[PDB]
RNA sequence: GCAAGGCUAAAACUCAAAGGAAUUGACGGGGGCCCGCACAAGCGGCGGAGCAUGUGGAUUAAUUCGAUGCAACGCGAAGAACCUUACCUGGGUUUGACAUGCACAGGACGCGUCUAGAGAUAGGCGUUCCCUUGUGGCCUGUGUGCAGGUGGUGCAUGGCUGUCGUCAGCUCGUGUCGUGAGAUGUUGGGUUAAGUCCCGCAACGAGCGCAACCCUUGUCUCAUGUUGCCAGCACGUAAUGGUGGGGACUCGUGAGAGACUGCCGGGGUCAACUCGGAGGAAGGUGGGGAUGACGUCAAGUCAUCAUGCCCCUUAUGUCCAGGGCUUCACACAUGCUACAAUGGCCGGUACAAAGGGCUGCGAUGCCGCGAGGUUAAGCGAAUCCUUAAAAGCCGGUCUCAGUUCGGAUCGGGGUCUGCAACUCGACCCCGUGAAGUCGGAGUCGCUAGUAAUCGCAGAUCAGCAACGCUGCGGUGAAUACGUUCC
RNA sequence: AGAAGCACCGGCCAACUACGUGCCAGCAGCCGCGGUAAUACGUAGGGUGCGAGCGUUGUCCGGAAUUACUGGGCGUAAAGA
């Protein structure tokens, strides 16, 4: 079951990514 | 079943109608006989030692 | 019922045989009377005199 | 079943007509184990109809089972998304008795009083091609050759 | 359980009914008094380890016979208690009595003392996995014996939970008919609660 | 870096794991082979109506308790008016209905009568046989350890049972392989209903299983002859083997024989086996039953019985009268009758099997429309009764109608049992004559003497809600190409 | 004759039965115990280890070859840019 592995990485990855694209403007990009 | 209601049953209740039969071994009030006097389970084990004649089972 | 309590449709099946012969011995004598009478039958069987 | 096929029943010569079709037609009709009342009853509409025929009653009858016998039936089957039916032929044997619970299911149905004569116009209307049974060979067969498209899936 | 008794099938067919009589219409009152003299037989008299009882009733005469392990204590001092079990079963029956107390000719091949046996044993409180080797071995050791399989089922030592555990060895046919299976099967009294001992012993096809 | 973002890169906090390989199973809307009324082809049903019964719910004073997918629900319960009964109201009681240990005291008891719903309370008769001479028998009275418990826990238990499933699998010892869990044996090619068998193989063997041995049915031989049978004789009364009589037959029931791939043809390593034939009553397991491997469900049962712990003793013990366990706007489950002409009714007329009978079967005759009533012969039964089996055949009427269908429903009158029939029994007669015109979604059973349909019998049982359960026989089917699908 | 107490007793870890409690009180380092029979909570008895000491905390090293020089690893366990 090594490819549990890379799905917890990819969850994290993409709520990361999802959280960027929610603030990739004044939200963050002032700060 | 109860002791007191064995004893009820093995004396000799007024009215006659009223008598009724018991299990001969354990005092079970039903699926209780008559040739054998002797309820159902109380039969069956009885039957399968052998302790009680002319008995076995069948196959027609 | 096989069950003490709840199953029906299991049974067991006990039966009774009984079994009966007849001879009929004719000729009468006195002197066989008793030696009808003292005989050593088996445990189980039962004997009639008509 | 799983294992081949089973085997049938043989069915001896009748009594009064040298025939095998009026012995299954009967048991056809036979229903609840009255075999007297349906021997009874067949022999009573072939010997009713002999009056208006002419013609040998058993030569009539195979006259309207030639009329009633199916040749390809509409058996049903699912493959994908929909279920449809597949033309398929009928081997005789299964095919006259088919035509002949056809005849004893809407004799059941038909406008008279009783069963005897019901089935012996039964007999003669399909002898001469115009019955309910007559009319269902000609509508399950139309019903099976616009499935003929389907006939590719023969199992 | 699931397993029928032997004793149940081979009645007739391998063994042999316990009780012998003829009757018609007493037979109700003699099954009445026949489990009562049961009762009696079986109450107060564990230490002999009784294996079996015939009962043989022909005309108003009364023939009871008993196969036990020991046929010393029930006699005692030349007639002090088997007249005493004498005495306490004509007061029971109202009928003389033959009372013949005869032997089992071997108390460790013969199931219904094997179950005792451990029985006791277990209420003594040692190991039953040293027990039903010891039956193992005891049962292995006559001229006759082609198969045991003994099984007890209950807590087992103070566990919590109960369990069911059976050793065997040889051939126990318990589905052939032609096997003269012997079965046994004993109630074990201990602190916990009871336990329960049943053997087979299969002792050849038949002679 | 234009941006997207990339690179470098923590801590606080939180968990006792997260992980990698491999093993055994389980599962898959994975693959292959196969089996089962699983589907398919049919036959008949349920879900619709009324009723019977059980259950959920509700209500009550109680509606005892248990059973709750299959595998609870016509189940425990193979018989609740009393009883059963474990429930409630009340009248009592309280070493008790019952068993034993220890102390003081001597008839227990039985008939019959009064009151009391009865339990019981009281008059009075009968009164300790037995050396109650300390000793023997029993008993109450007073107590004292108890007895008792259908009171709890089946998730502490034994015993019994269901269920997967009568599915053919489950394993074991020795040896070997692997660090190990484990593996092999038990895999591979065939074959079978079957881990049934043959050939190979680090496997060699064995056990529980399957099979057979057991019972019933299907043929034949020997002996057998009453209560059974009547072929050749006689008798035949009233022709009812009724009689003498006979071992022919049946039948009864004892011992047996026969079915075992036994023989031949074909295929297959010449194997397991397989297709087809001869003989044979029965052919490949002849049919059915009994049979439930290791275990699963902490499955059911503490209410058959037994039982470890917990709980009451002027009460959960215990006796008795009543009522309740049978209620009722509903819901579910299993059944019986129907909704007709393959039928309704009238009349005549055949052909069984299996069981039951002394607390009994009630032959005949008579009375009553009938349930039933009376006299009474015979019979513990191959004797006599049950007993006329019913569906079936013949003839006549009825003519498609809510009817000459249906028989719930009601009034009235009754029989039998039982002390007792209102709560709450069964059966009979007259008149009355509901719902029901074939039942939606959905769902059940069945492969042959089967479904279906028709009666008969039994256990329990004084009587019975017997349409429930277990059995017996009459008539008696239609379909199964086949495994795509469930 | 004036002079002993402390801790602990399921495994580590040496040391067990009973009664009271019944997922409550509570114990505990760890994994776990207690939901009617608790060798694991409170008490008693016994016992063990100590002893003018016995336990709890905190700190550090050890065990930790779990930063590996002695003395480790990176195909799939963390680890080849
Ligand atoms: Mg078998
Ligand atoms: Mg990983
Ligand atoms: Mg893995
Ligand atoms: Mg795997
Ligand atoms: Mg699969
Ligand atoms: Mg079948
Ligand atoms: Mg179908
Ligand atoms: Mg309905
Ligand atoms: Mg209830
Ligand atoms: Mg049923
Ligand atoms: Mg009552
Ligand atoms: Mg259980
Ligand atoms: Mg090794
Ligand atoms: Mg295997
Ligand atoms: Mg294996
Ligand atoms: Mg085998
Ligand atoms: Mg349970
Ligand atoms: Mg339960
Ligand atoms: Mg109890
Ligand atoms: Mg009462
Ligand atoms: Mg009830
Ligand atoms: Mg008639
Ligand atoms: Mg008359
Ligand atoms: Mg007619
Ligand atoms: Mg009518
Ligand atoms: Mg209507
Ligand atoms: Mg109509
Ligand atoms: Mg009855
Ligand atoms: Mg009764
Ligand atoms: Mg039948
Ligand atoms: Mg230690
Ligand atoms: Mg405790
Ligand atoms: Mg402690
Ligand atoms: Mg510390
Ligand atoms: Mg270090
Ligand atoms: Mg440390
Ligand atoms: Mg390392
Ligand atoms: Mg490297
Ligand atoms: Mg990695
Ligand atoms: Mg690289
Ligand atoms: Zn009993």
């Amino acid at each position: 079951g090594s490819v549990i592995k890379k799905r917890r990485k990819r969850m994290s990855k993409k709520k990361h990514r999802k959280l960027l694209r929610r603030t990739r403007v004044q939200r963050r990009k002032l700060g | 079943a109860k002791k007191a209601l064995v004893n009820k049953a093995a004396g000799k209740p007024r009215f006659a109608v009223r008598a009724y039969t018991r299990c001969s071994k354990c005092g079970r009030p039903r699926a209780v006989y008559r040739k054998f006097g002797l309820c159902r389970i109380c039969l069956r084990e009885m039957a399968h030692a052998g302790e009680l004649p002319g008995v076995q089972k069948s196959s027609w | 019922i096989r069950s003490p309590h709840k199953y029906k449709d299991s049974r067991e099946h006990f039966e009774m045989r009984t079994h009966k012969r007849l001879i009929d011995i004719i000729d009468p004598t006195p002197k066989t009377v008793d030696a009808l009478m003292r005989i050593d039958l088996p445990a189980s069987v039962d004997v009639n005199i008509q | 079943p799983r294992k081949g096929p089973a085997p049938k029943r043989p069915l001896v010569n009748d009594p009064v007509y040298g025939s095998q079709l009026v012995t299954q037609l009967v048991n056809k009709v036979l229903l609840k184990g009255k075999k007297s009342l349906a021997e009874r009853i067949v022999y009573g509409a072939l010997e009713q109809a002999r009056d208006k025929t002419g013609t040998d009653p058993v030569i009539t009858l195979k006259r309207a089972l030639d009329n009633v016998k199916p040749a390809l039936e509409v058996r049903s089957r699912r493959v994908g998304g929909a279920t449809y039916q597949v033309p398929v032929e009928v081997r005789p044997d299964r095919s006259t008795t088919l035509a002949l619970r056809w005849l004893v299911g809407y004799s059941r149905q038909r406008r008279e009083k009783t069963m005897i004569e019901r089935l012996a116009n039964e007999i003669l209307d399909a002898s001469n091609g115009l019955g309910a049974s007559v009319k269902r060979r000609e509508d399950t067969h139309k019903m099976a050759e616009a499935n003929r498209a389907f006939a590719h899936y023969r199992w | 359980g699931q397993k029928i008794n032997p004793h149940g099938f081979r009645l007739g067919i391998t063994t042999d009914w316990k009780s012998r009589w003829y009757a018609d219409k007493q037979y109700a009152e003699y099954v009445k008094e026949d489990v009562a003299i049961r009762r009696l037989l079986s109450s107060g008299l564990e230490r002999a380890g009784i294996a079996d009882v015939e009962i043989e009733r022909t005309r108003d005469r009364v023939r009871v016979d008993i196969h036990t392990a020991r046929p010393g204590i029930v006699i005692g001092r030349r007639g002090t208690e088997a007249d005493r079990i004498r005495a306490d079963l004509e007061k029971l029956t109202g009928k003389q009595v033959q009372l013949n107390i005869l032997e089992v000719k071997n108390p460790e091949s013969q199931a219904q003392l094997v179950a005792q046996g451990v029985a006791e044993q277990l209420s003594n409180r040692v190991a039953f996995r040293r027990a039903m080797r010891k039956a193992i071995q005891s049962a292995m050791r006559q001229p006759n014996v082609k198969g045991i399989r003994v099984q007890c089922s209950g807590r087992l030592g103070g566990a919590e939970m109960s369990r069911s555990e059976f050793y065997r060895e040889g051939r126990v046919p318990l589905h052939t008919l032609r096997a003269d299976i012997d079965y046994g099967l004993y109630e074990a009294k201990t602190t916990f609660g009871r336990i329960g001992v049943k053997v087979w012993i299969y002792k050849g096809d038949i002679v």
